[PDB]
């Protein structure tokens, strides 16, 4: 598990740090748009947004994956 | 009239809005005669009657008291579904087997 020939350390680089920087901004906007309703109620828009959390989770576990293997 | 009072008991009406909704429905039933038929239905992700009446009953003193005492027992919880609540409302006004 110290397998050299990473080829992922060269992916930690100019462009894929400026895309993570943008996925984080998108995520912060999404967390801004949310509205909390009193008792289990949800606005239509919050139900709409709850269908993006898997995308962000995917990109972030991808970052953990690439940083950890590299 | 043939009202059907569709209360919205979902999450977002809890607190003051529910106090005002139950007072408003009490004072809406108060404007009903004995020639008028009423039934109170409430929806949150599925519609149901607030009381034991499953159709349009007459708005006399006893029925109005039952509807008021059911309305005052109502509680707010869950997501709102206008389509499922209006299906109920429109279906209860097409029920011609009862006195109306
Ligand atoms: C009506 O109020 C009684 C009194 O507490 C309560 O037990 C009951 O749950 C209420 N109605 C419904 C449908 O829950
Ligand atoms: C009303 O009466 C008709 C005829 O008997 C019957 O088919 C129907 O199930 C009854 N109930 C409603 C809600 O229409
Ligand atoms: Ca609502």
């Amino acid at each position: 598990n110290i397998v050299r020939k990473y080829a992922k350390k060269l992916i930690d680089w100019p462009p894929f740090e400026y895309m993570i920087l943008a996925t984080i901004i998108a995520n912060c906007i999404v967390l801004a748009l949310e509205q909390h309703l009193p008792e289990d109620d949800k606005t239509p828009m919050s139900r709409r947004l709850e269908k993006t959390e898997p995308y962000f989770i995917g990109i972030f576990c991808f970052e953990a994956g690439i940083k950890i293997v590299a | 009239k043939d009202m059907l009072i569709l209360v919205d008991v979902s999450g977002s009406v809890s607190g003051l809005t529910l106090k005002l909704i139950r007072t408003s429905v009490s004072e809406m039933l108060e404007t009903l005669s004995d020639d008028d038929f009423v039934n109170v239905a409430s929806f949150n992700s599925n519609a149901q009657d607030v009381s034991c009446f499953q159709h349009l009953v007459q708005a006399n003193v006893r029925n109005k008291k039952v509807l008021k005492d059911a309305v005052n027992n109502i509680t707010a919880k869950g997501i709102t579904d206008y389509k499922k609540g209006f299906s109920f409302a429109f279906e209860q006004l097409l029920n011609y087997n009862v006195s109306r």
